[PDB]
């Protein structure tokens, strides 16, 4: 996902100078949920990686074939809500939140805790 | 391109990879990984001391379809190329590092 705060202000095709030169040959780690700003073509580019098939603990190279999407959209919303809510967002209730977390620690990463 | 070898014989093939790098106990023993080029694939297996050629020689063992193709390695982000083949492994930053292959 390319988004006009960023990449706009230079056209071409979509997997152009503005991603090659430090994704050249890449197979370099991309997660869908993360989104890098990366300068190129003399501009800042970001890249949000919104769908990936196969085991998305995925990869890509710019060098293959690329199922480029050329989009540019703004996601001020979602990155406002990106974060949206955490433990870090509440406070002065931290005894009633650790009880919470003892009634639901058994439906995550314990499920054999009925022994 | 994508493995050109046979999964039957992908293990004699990393075992004749193996059995050609010759393995020292007395030495300070290093490991390098080398990202391939058909899909990411790693592999773990080195000695203390060699060469890049000894890499590109560990490479052509293990598949036989890098000995028909050339090519050049390169590791993450100096933006610089893997040459000098016969170098060691002190003055080339290959210390536990990241070896990525374009085939020419």
């Amino acid at each position: 996902l390319p988004i006009d705060d960023t990449v706009e202000g230079i056209t071409g095709n979509l997997f152009e100078v503005y991603l090659k030169p430090y994704f050249l040959e890449a197979y370099r780690p991309i997660r869908k949920g993360d989104i890098f700003l990366v300068h190129g073509g003399m501009r800042a580019v970001e890249f949000k990686v919104v769908e990936t098939d196969p085991s998305p603990y995925c990869i890509v190279a710019p060098d293959t074939v690329i199922h480029c999407e050329g989009e540019p959209i703004k996601r001020e919303d979602e990155e406002e809500s990106l974060n949206e809510v955490g433990y870090d967002d509440i406070g002065g209730c931290r005894k009633q939140l650790a009880q919470i977390k003892e009634m639901v620690e058994l439906p995550l990463r314990h499920p054999a805790l009925f022994k | 391109v994508l493995n050109t070898s046979s999964p039957a014989q992908q293990a004699e093939n990393e075992a004749k990879a193996s059995s050609s790098i010759l393995i020292n106990e007395a030495e300070p023993t290093t490991n390098i990984q080398i990202r391939l080029a058909d899909g990411g694939r790693l592999v773990q297996k080195f000695n203390h001391s060699h060469r890049i050629s000894d890499i590109r020689l560990f490479i052509v063992d293990a598949r036989p379809a890098m000995a028909a193709t050339s090519f050049v390695l390169m590791t993450t982000f100096p933006n610089k190329e893997l040459a000098d083949e016969n170098q060691t492994l002190k003055e080339a930053n290959l210390l536990n590092a990241v070896i990525v292959q374009r085939l020419t």
